[PDB]
RNA sequence: CUGGGGCGGUCGCCUCCUAAAAGGUAACGGAGGCGCUCAAAGGUUCCCUCAGAAUGGUUGGAAAUCAUUCAUAGAGUGUAAAGGCAUAAGGGAGCUUGACUGCGAGACCUACAAGUCGAGCAGGGUCGAAAGACGGACUUAGUGAUCCGGUGGUUCCGCAUG
RNA sequence: UGGGCUACACACGUGCUACAAUGGACAAUACAAAGGGCAGCGAAACCGCGAGGUCAAGCAAAUCCCAUAAAGUUGUUCUCAGUUCGGAUUGUAGUCUGCAACUCGACUACAUGAAGCUGGAAUCGCUAGUAAUCGUAGAUCAGCAUGCUACGGUGAAUACGUUC
């Protein structure tokens, strides 16, 4: 909770065209074009990821 | 906090059907995630350390803690001092934010097949997954990290036994 | 992006990585530059006109991060052309005695 | 797996090495604190003979609200020490448990001695 | 000094053992240390608990680091050893200078000189909400009389007086 | 058939290209000689940024083709920096030859642009169309030379003297 020592985070909404798994986080303070109202208000600025389009495992 | 609703929901539709406990309470719980780095023998690596304390903060954004040295072990350079780790435990939301980023993101930027363990338990409850650092930074790419090194994420439940830590991490997990 | 300014933009798009003797003829095509311009060039309404030219080019040092997970890509199979990189190898079949010191 | 301590154990280490300087002679008594999650509990002891003079409580029906558990820590402050004007109003020793001077401990003890007792 | 003397060695303090369950107790008996160090390694208020063992985990030396569970102290304690100690005397953090002045009832030790411990009393502080705690370091070595000389103070003397 | 003769922390020979503004980059515009061409040389057209592909035009050749030599000259340029000096080395074209270019070829295409600012002691070549430079041929050869062998273009300086 302290201030001084923590960067920035957001809710960072994963705009992945397979299904937005957007419940992600981290240091993307880019721009914020649209934001899913069901996901983290915020930047989409993962654009892009083979987080959850086709699992090794799961395939 | 959205996706933490995944374990609520798999308290009481998986976990009372598997071995039938006789309380809510008494279900398996995750309480802390620590992201120990490792030592990475600092005789110049401090300045690395600089990097190394900067690319922790970026995967979970909270500071390291710097953990120094505790013996004066010979055949290797180092004394009382010496800061030759990091480490950030991961205790409230910010373990659900970094759980349900990184179990999407860890198999498929690996390029393994299988890709963690089927058990890499210590007969108590606690995983310790090794990573040799290739899933980080996922947003901004490969422009001015410096030095390739590996990570380490250990996971601490209730869990008793292996086989009941094997059900929480049947939540997505993939062994 | 970060070209330097009181020379000929002719040789001076050259100064960033990924663009040898095409402005001469390729941001030529696009924009409307001539050949004569210096640092008095008044190149921002230019600049506009050259931005969406280069943003379809990987020039600006983006190309080195793909150049450097090429070589990263052939270590991992382990190739002949990939062992020489990993080896100071000349790596396209050339003669590794005497003269061969750019690779050391 | 990982146990959770409770905090009351810890804080009878902490309560016991503090209670080695500490002692209530009954020219000069001690109250000691034992607050838990919702009740602050205060009570005058002469640890000379082992025998208590007074006792004071956030549960007992003469202070016994929802205020803020701080204010009801103030209520108890002030109820100590107008059973101890009835004997003995003399300085004591304030004992705080394991816990720490603030808050609820505070609290009670900032009441007390606003409340006629000396210390 | 000396199992004649010489040669060699030794000479002052500290710690054990010899020491015979108080103290004390010799040998050219058996073991070792000291001729300092620290402005935090002192003060005080707060928190804190170790080694080791498994176990399993991007560094992987066996063994750095991380996590779990056992861990009575096996760790640590400026420095030899012996007594101590988790009241922590160990480990952090915050404030600070009591690493004060004048004393001291009483006691230990002892041939003498010396040496040691002190409640308490003022004075004036520091820390703490407070009670309180503070006259140096966990304790025990880190030195050397008198005479002479230097230096700074000093309501003292200073030769007939100043 | 598959490797190797092509390996390398290195060490000497022999050459190529250079370290530039008596140059570099782009436009124009000249002038040769020698030799080859038994399905080989393959024009002029096209289609490709280019390496080049598709057929016929000619011919077993003083005529047809390889083949527009290049340096030069003329003009516009950069301004004296490891800069428009050069281009080594690495990924993108898959061009062509050939059962087949990974070991292990040949170019060009956009990238990348490293050593290198004329070299110490020493040492070599050379007396006129010669040193120096510039490009063109052929033998080998399916493909492949910075080598070799022949070819012309431009072309200095210097020899007082025999003592070392
Ligand atoms: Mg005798
Ligand atoms: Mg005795
Ligand atoms: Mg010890
Ligand atoms: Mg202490």
């Amino acid at each position: 909770m302290k201030q001084g020592i923590h960067p920035e985070y957001h809710q960072v909404i994963f705009l992945d065209t397979t299904t937005n798994f957007k419940f992600l986080s981290g240091s993307t303070k880019t721009s914020s074009e649209m934001m899913e109202w069901e996901d983290g208000k915020e930047y989409p600025v993962i654009r892009l990821d083979i987080s959850s389009d086709s699992h090794p495992f799961y395939t | 906090n959205r996706l933490k609703e995944k374990f609520n929901t798999e308290v009481t539709e998986n976990l009372m059907k598997k071995f039938n406990y006789s309380s809510v309470m008494e279900v398996p719980k995750i309480d802390k995630i620590v992201v120990n780095m490792g030592v990475g023998d600092a005789v110049q690596n401090s300045k690395v350390l600089d990097n190394a304390v900067e690319e922790l903060e970026l995967i979970t954004g909270q500071k390291p803690l710097v953990t120094k040295a505790k013996k004066s072990i010979a055949t290797f350079r180092l004394r009382e001092g010496m800061p030759i780790g990091a480490k950030v435990t991961l205790r409230g939301e910010r373990m659900y934010e970094f759980l349900d980023k990184l179990i999407s993101v860890s198999l498929p930027r690996v390029r393994d097949f299988q890709g963690v363990s089927k058990k890499a338990f210590d007969g108590r409850g606690n995983y310790t997954l090794g990573v040799k650092e290739q899933l980080i930074f996922p947003e901004i790419d490969y422009d001015k990290v410096s030095k390739v090194r590996g990570m380490d994420i250990v996971i601490v439940t209730t869990a008793n036994t292996d086989e009941e830590a094997r059900e929480l991490l049947a939540n997505f997990g993939m062994p | 992006v970060d070209i330097p300014r009181e020379k000929r933009v002719v040789i001076s798009l050259t100064y960033i990585y990924g663009i040898g003797t095409s402005t001469a003829q390729k941001i030529l095509e696009e924009a409307n530059v001539s050949a004569d311009t210096r640092v008095k060039d008044l190149t921002d309404d230019e600049l506009g006109r050259i931005r969406e030219v280069v943003d379809g080019y990987k020039v600006e040092g983006d190309l080195r991060r793909e150049t450097n997970l090429n070589i990263k890509r052939l270590m991992e199979i382990s190739s002949y052309r990939g062992i020489r990189h990993r080896r100071g190898l000349p790596v396209r079949g050339q003669k590794t005695k005497n003269n061969a010191r750019t690779r050391k | 797996m990982i146990s959770k301590i409770d905090k009351n154990k810890v804080r009878l280490k902490r309560h016991a090495r503090v209670r080695t300087n500490l002692s209530g002679t009954a020219e000069k008594p001690r109250l000691n604190v034992y607050r838990s999650n919702k009740h602050i509990y205060a009570q005058i002891i002469d640890d000379n003979k082992g025998v208590t003079l007074a006792q004071a409580s956030s549960k007992d029906s003469d202070i016994a609200t929802t205020a803020t558990k701080v204010e009801l820590a103030t209520k108890v402050g002030e109820a100590i020490a107008k059973k101890a004007a009835d004997k003995g109003i003399k300085e004591i020793v304030f004992d705080r448990g394991g816990y720490l001077y603030h808050g609820r401990v505070k609290a009670l003890a900032e009441a007390a001695r606003e409340s006629g007792l000396e210390f």
